[PDB]
Formats: C-alpha cells, structure tokens, sequence
C-alpha cells in the first residue's frame, strides 16, 4: 500500500494516486521522453491496489494531449481494469474534457470503446 | 474395414459349425481371432491418445494466436488513436499560423510574413549575392472609395486589388498587405531589369480592375516605388528606399511607378 | 509381446504341416496372419507420417511464438520513433503559441511577454551569472504627432519605429513594446560596453525613418535610459533604474541616451 | 454435404461431378463417425458404375486418426484404379509450406493412380 | 546402466541397472523413434530377464508423438509381462498440475495395466 | 504495372517504377486511412520482389509521419530485410534536410534494425 505522487512538468503529467480514496488522477499533456520511467510505477500501483483487496477504484482523469506511448500506458491501464471489473471489482473512470475542444470526446471515445466498466466522459460544467 | 468385419463374420461361422469342433486347427483359430481383436484394440488405442496429444499441442497453439491477434489489433488500435491526436494537434498549428501570418481581408501575407522573409532573402543575397527587388504600392484617393461607397466597399476593392496582383505575379514572389492600402511586393533573386515587366503588368492589373458596386464600377490607380536590395544594408533601409521612392511617385502626380538607384 | 510371439509360431507350425492344407481352418489361419502383418506394415506408416504431422505443427507453434514476441518488440519501436515525431509538432505548437501573444497594433512582445522574460533572465542572471542590458525606449513628443496628425498616424509611426528597431537587434536580443508610446530592449548575456554599439544603431534606425502622411514625411525620435541587471534584485527594480535612466535623458533634450 | 468446423474438415460429395471435395484443419473427436460416411460414400460410388472419381483436397493437419482413414480412402481409390476405374486425386498447399507437400508425397508412395501435389499462392 | 542425454527434441533417459530403475525427461518427437526406444526396450528385456529384482519406472515425459506413444505400449507390455508373473514392476508419471490433460492422457496409457500405476502432480 | 499516386496536402507523392526497380516517396504522411494509402504500396513491394530478382530501390523524401505511416514504413522495411536475408539486392536513401536536425536521428532509429544498405542523407 503505498500514496502516489509524481509530480507534473510541462511535458509529462501530474499523478496522484490516493491509496484511502481509492482514486487515481492524472492531469496535462504527456510526452515523457522516457515513458517507461514514468508509467511503470503507474501501472504497478494499480496491480498492487487492485491485488489487495476489494475497495473500489476509480480513475480521474484530465488529461490533455498524449503522446503514443502515453496512449498504449492508458491502454495497458484500461486492460488491468477491464479485467477487475469482469471478475466482480467494481471500478470507474471519469475523463473530464472542456467543452469547447468536442473532438477530445470522440478520443476518450475510442478509449472506451473496450471497456464494460462505468466510464464517463465529461465535460467541465 | 469392409475386409476385416467380413473375415471376422467367416470365422464366426467356421467357429460356430459343428464339423469343425474337435479338429486340430479349430481351438488355435479361436486363440488367433482373440489376439488379433487384441492388437486392433491397441492399435486403435494408440490412435486415440496421440490424437489426445494432438488435441492438447492444438488448444495451446490456438491459445497463442489469439494473443497474437490482440496484439495486432492493439498496434492498429495505437495508431490510430495517436494519428488522430496528432491531426488535432495538425490543425491547431495551421489555425494558429494562419492566425499570425495571413491578413484576414485579403488573403495575401501579412507584415509578420514579410518581414520575416525579408529577413531571410538579406541573408541570402549576402552569400548568394542574389537580390531581391521591394516595390511598394499605395491606393490613391481610397478615402473617395471609402466616403462615396463606404468602407465595406474599400474593402472588396482592396480584396479584388489583392487577386489582381497575385494573378500577375510569378510563383515565388510575395504579394504583402503592408498598411490599411498600402502593398509590398517582394520580388525575390530579381534584378530591376527583369522587375520593371512584371511591375507593369502588375500595375495594368491594377488599372483595369472594375469593382462593381451596385449601380457604379469602380476603378482606382496606385502609386508605386519601387528598389532594388543593396548588398550590405539591413531590410529595413531596402524598405524605407522603397518607401521614399513611394513618396516620390506620390508628390510627383499618382498613377505613377518611381525608381531609386544609386549615384556612384 | 511374448504370448503372442509363442502363439505366430505354434500357429505357424500347424500352417506348415500339409495335411491342413486347403481346409478352411487353415485358410483362416493363413488369413489372420497376414492382416497381422499388414496391420503392422500400415502402423508403421501411420505413426510415421503422423509424426511428420505433428514435426510441422511443433515448428509452426515455434515460429508464431517468436512472431509474437517481435510484435511486442515493434509496438513499443513504433511507439518511441513516433514520440519523437510528435515531440518536433509540438516544439512548432508551442512556437506558434508564444508568437500569438504580440501588440495586436506592432506585432513585437507585450508587455507580459517582456515580463516572462524579463523572470527567465533574471534567473539565468544566477545560474550563469551573466547579466542582461536593459534599455527603456520611448518617442519623442509622441503627443504632436497625434495632436497634429491624428492617432491613426501615430499608430503608424509605432508600427514603422517596432519595423526599423526589430531590424537592428542581434540573434538572442529581444524588444518590445511596454506600453504606449513606450518600448524594451533586452540584450541578454551583454555587457554596457558591448550594447552601446547597438543601441547606437536602434536609434539610429528611429531617426532615419521617414513616415508618410498623405504627401507629408514625418521625422521623429527616441530618448533611451539604459543599465544593467544587478543580480539578486528583482526585474523590477531593474527597470526602474533603466525607467529612470530615461527620465534623465528626457531632462537633457531630446534624442538622447543616457546609462545609469 | 458435412460442414466444417474450426476443428473439423468441410467435406462435399458431388454425385453427378463425381468429385469428393475437403478442407481445413482434421481433429475430429469422434473421428469414425465423421470419416464412416465418407467411406461409406467412397464405396457406394465405387460400386454404382463406372463413372470417374476425383479427390479435390486441400487439408491442412490431420491427426493419427485421420491419417488413417485418409489412408482407408487412398486404398480403396487403388484397388478401383487395380480394376480399370478411372481415378484421381489432387493435393493443393501453400507453397510457403513445404512440409505438407512431403506429407503429401508420403500419402502417394502406395498409389499408382493420378495423385499429383499441387501448389497455389 | 544405460545412459542417453536429451535433445531439444527427444527426452533424457536413465536405466539404472543397481538401483533398478528406469527414467524419462522430456519432450519426445524423435526423428528415429527405433534407434532411440529399441535401446530402452533392449535393457528393460535384459534387466527383466537377469534375475527377479524390482523393476520401478520414474517418467517425466512431456509430449509425445505417434511413434512413442506406440514405444512406450510397448515397454509397458513389457511390465505387464513381468507383472503377471510375479515380479514386482510399478511406475509413476510426473505432471504438472495445471496440465489437465497430461493426466487423462496418463490415465488412457494405465487402462490395461494391472502393476501399480501412480500418476502424480507437481 | 506501374504504381501512381499523387502527393495531395496530407498524403505523400508515391512512385513505383518498375523497370527501374524503384520505389520513391515525398512529403508529409497524415493519412486518415492508412490501410487504404499504404497496402497498395506494401503489395507493389510484394510484387516486385516476388516477380524475379532485380534489385529495388527506395529513394526516400518524406517529412512528418504519423503512428500508421511509422508502422506501414517499418513492414516495408521488413519486406526489404527479408528480401536482403535471402540474397536479393535492396537499397534505401533516406533524404532530408539539414536544417532537420531530429530527423536524422528518426532515420537512424529506422535503421538499426536494417542490414541492407541504408544511406541517411543530407541534402540542403
Ligand atoms: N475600407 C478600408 N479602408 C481603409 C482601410 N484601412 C485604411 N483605410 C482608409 O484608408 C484611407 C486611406 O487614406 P490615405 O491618406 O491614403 C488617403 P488617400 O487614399 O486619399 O491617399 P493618397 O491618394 O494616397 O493620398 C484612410 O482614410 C484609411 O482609414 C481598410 O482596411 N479598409
Ligand atoms: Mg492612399
């Protein structure tokens, strides 16, 4: 059990995620050049959270623009979600957006796509 | 098969006939017939567990290619999502160099965009030695366009200037919105010999537009200055050249084209 | 098996003996052994090409393995060679952003432009230690030229004087306009000595245009105070030092340049 | 008419073409009850007159069973070409795969009728 | 003793003449399946036949195609033999547990033996 | 047999000369269907290296490429080492220009995996 916190730059992303909340949020544009040292502890808290008990998980996301690899980590993300929701985990995504850029939504879109768990996309009002 | 149900169906019936109990040769085809059911058991039971093996290798294979295939369909997926990132992030750049480079009215280059290729044809007729040529050009009496007509009017005549020009100029000169009427023409690895034609052209272009305005057709002249980039000097003195030369025309009469060079 | 090799040979001596040759019990007898022989003959066969069969099917399942895992290998090259390509988008995404922040009216940096720089340089100033020249610039009375000509002129007298100083800066140099009639100049990791000669030449630039009005040229100037970043104070006090500097210039005349 | 399976071959008997048609991959479970009509059918035509009799095979695996049968069938086409009856049968493969077309030269060791091993792109 | 190293392609065999036993490792899909199990049955005859001590087989073999699957009825004919006349032959065969289907298929080949036949997770 | 498609604003210039043995590309790559631009190329490839032996050529002047045209680019490429492995002589030219600085670095990383002749070349 452990609290994750990596802080922003202008390049990569800000992550907190809250091991009492059961929350992971993410926000801003991500183009880590190395994206293994920023994802990797990522998606290892979310198998350790995941593995530890049965507290729900909801992720928050404000995520501006991703980089490839930034969309494959999301994806690998969803994966480990997809498959603790099929195994009864109740899990949940809200993907926040301004309203005013439309296509983003058509984006989270196709992130969803795959999903079977609740997965809002929403716009800031 | 067909043989080996027929053979066993003849030695039922040699086994079951009554003359051939107690002969030497009958017990021995009975011990026979059993051996060979034997051996077809087995042999039969060797089938069937290679076809087990098979069953389990294949189940495992197909377990792997559909790993296989949930990777291709992840790559596809990856990329397509990434280019559709970067086809937003494609048309934001275009709005916003759109935004700093074009004049919204007209179309043509803007002041950001002349000066910024004035700057880089400086540097190149510095080591090319191939200069450029600055013609400057100013609507005369537009404020009778604007008072007679109003501005909405002005502005389609400076649009249909706009076209005018462009549509006289070769494909590597740069026609500019440089002021509220004023134009820059930049003529690039031009000499004033081989500007003066284009220029009148130009400038035929310009004279026989005819802007229909409801009820009138308006036609306009321009004043225009026109140098040549002089190796060793800044941009900006090529243009303040151009510009007295503008001046000239202007004070000389309108509908006038003037030249600077220099005195030894 | 060993039963069954006892009985192939006893039965085998009875085939052997003449007297059952032709009775039906031997024929039978002769019958069997030879489908035992060809059930062997056809085993043989079967086994062999069967395992042939399964030799293709192990190889196959080797090579879709190794497929696989070159697949792994090509989605995160693909991914990393297009990071890359995006990271040249976005250093033009993020130019153009920068470069739509301009004086509507000159085209040069506003006033939060210089700002920002100003904080960059300031911090710069420390880690490098070199520190930047800072010149205040402002139009002689500005105030005729619009009471005389009108504000359209002198607007335009603004957008020529941002022209012909641009025209005069060095690569890293920055320039502009604060406010009003008044202008920036930023010389970063400069020293007084080395900016005299271009701040000679700004003015320069300033006094030597001659800006149209109808059929009328006008010829205007620059006052221009000038010092250095004294490093650990803040921007600000840097520029009211140069504001200052200025305010002397204006004091002795006009088209002057005093340092500070 | 039998169709296939992901795990079984389809299978077609044109009566009047004369022509017995298979495809896919052969790991049937119950592999007489799939393979005893075909035998059935094999013989039934055989028996019925004279007409000339085509095998049309594009298989991919088969397994030990259904090698065997595979087997029953190439014996019976022989003893009808031993009599005079006119048949033959075609073996297509994916050149990409050369380890089929030995197999498939495997199965023709024993047959002196028309068995020619074709390949296709 | 019989010693044969295994391959990529054919398993590790042991027939330990002191011990009295003989054991398997490996996948098995030999080129030449006679070259490779007529050794093994040589030395189980000639162990079978050199004088009443128990013989006990220790497998762990993986995959095995057509003609080993016919090798090994054949060695297990062979410890039936022996079985029925009194000598003391048994086997186990080593699977792992999350291999369902080595199991059943250890149990097809048991079907017809009468001598202790122990199939075993691991 | 020929391969002719024109350059528009968001998809490359694509030459497939076939006597010459040579496949040629120029400009930005951001197709929005990427299958439909890049598989005609893949089996003109195809085609090529299957008809006979006579050596191809890739003369490359290509400038952004999106994730699909990255992808399509590296099964090109795989073609041609798979054509290189078994005797077949390809080449490849890569040109861009020098003021790009990054881009011969995304060459390069093209390359790596490439042991048929692979020339990155700047050219002003
Ligand atoms: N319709 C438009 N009118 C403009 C625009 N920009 C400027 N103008 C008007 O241009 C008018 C031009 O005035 P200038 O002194 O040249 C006056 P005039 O045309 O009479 O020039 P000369 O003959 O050259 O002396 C001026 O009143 C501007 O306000 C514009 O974008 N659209
Ligand atoms: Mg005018």
């Amino acid at each position: 059990m452990s609290d994750l916190h990596i802080p922003g730059t202008q390049s990569t992303p800000a992550i907190q995620g809250d091991w009492q909340a059961g929350r992971l949020s993410m926000q801003g544009d991500s183009y880590p050049e190395n994206s293994y040292e920023l994802f990797g502890q990522v998606i290892d808290w979310v198998e350790r959270f995941l593995a530890d008990g049965q507290r729900p998980l909801e992720l928050d996301l404000r995520l501006l623009y991703l980089n490839t690899s930034s969309i494959k980590a999301m994806m690998d993300i969803l994966d480990l979600l997809e498959e603790a929701h099929q195994g009864g985990r109740p899990v949940s995504l809200r993907w926040h957006y301004d309203r005013r850029n439309e296509r983003v939504a058509e984006l989270a879109e196709e992130f969803r796509e795959d999903c079977s768990f609740p997965f809002a996309i929403q716009a800031h009002d | 098969m067909s043989r080996e149900r027929e053979l066993d169906a003849w030695i039922d019936g040699l086994l079951a006939d009554p003359q051939f109990h107690g002969h030497p040769l009958h017990q021995a085809l009975a011990r026979l017939r059993q051996q060979s059911l034997e051996q077809l058991v087995r042999l039969e039971r060797i089938a069937r567990i290679s076809d087990g093996f098979q069953s389990m290798a294949r189940e495992q294979n197909l377990s792997l290619s559909e790993r296989y295939h949930k990777q291709l369909r992840r790559l596809e997926k990856v990329a397509r999502i990434s280019d559709r990132y970067q086809q937003m992030m494609r048309d934001l750049n275009l709005a916003l160099k759109e935004a700093s480079i074009r004049d919204p009215l007209t179309g043509l280059p803007n002041r950001r965009m002349l000066l910024e290729r004035l700057r880089e044809e400086n540097e190149r007729s510095q080591r090319h030695g191939q200069s450029y040529v600055l013609a400057m050009l100013d609507v005369d009496f537009f404020k009778q366009v604007n008072d007679t007509w109003g501005h909405d009017s002005g502005d389609r005549v400076l649009v249909e200037i706009a076209r005018a020009m462009e549509s006289e100029l070769r494909e590597y000169d740069l026609c500019g919105r440089w002021g509220g009427e004023e134009f820059l023409l930049l003529l690039p690895q031009t000499r004033l010999q081989d500007a003066g034609p284009v220029l009148e052209r130009v400038r035929d272009s310009v004279r026989t537009l005819a802007v229909r305005v409801g009820t009138e057709a308006l036609s306009v002249t321009a004043s225009v200055g026109v140098t040549e980039h002089r190796i060793g000097e800044t941009y900006s003195q090529t243009v303040n050249r151009a510009d007295a030369a503008l001046l000239d025309a202007k004070r000389s009469g309108r509908d006038k084209c003037v030249f600077a060079a220099l005195p030894p």
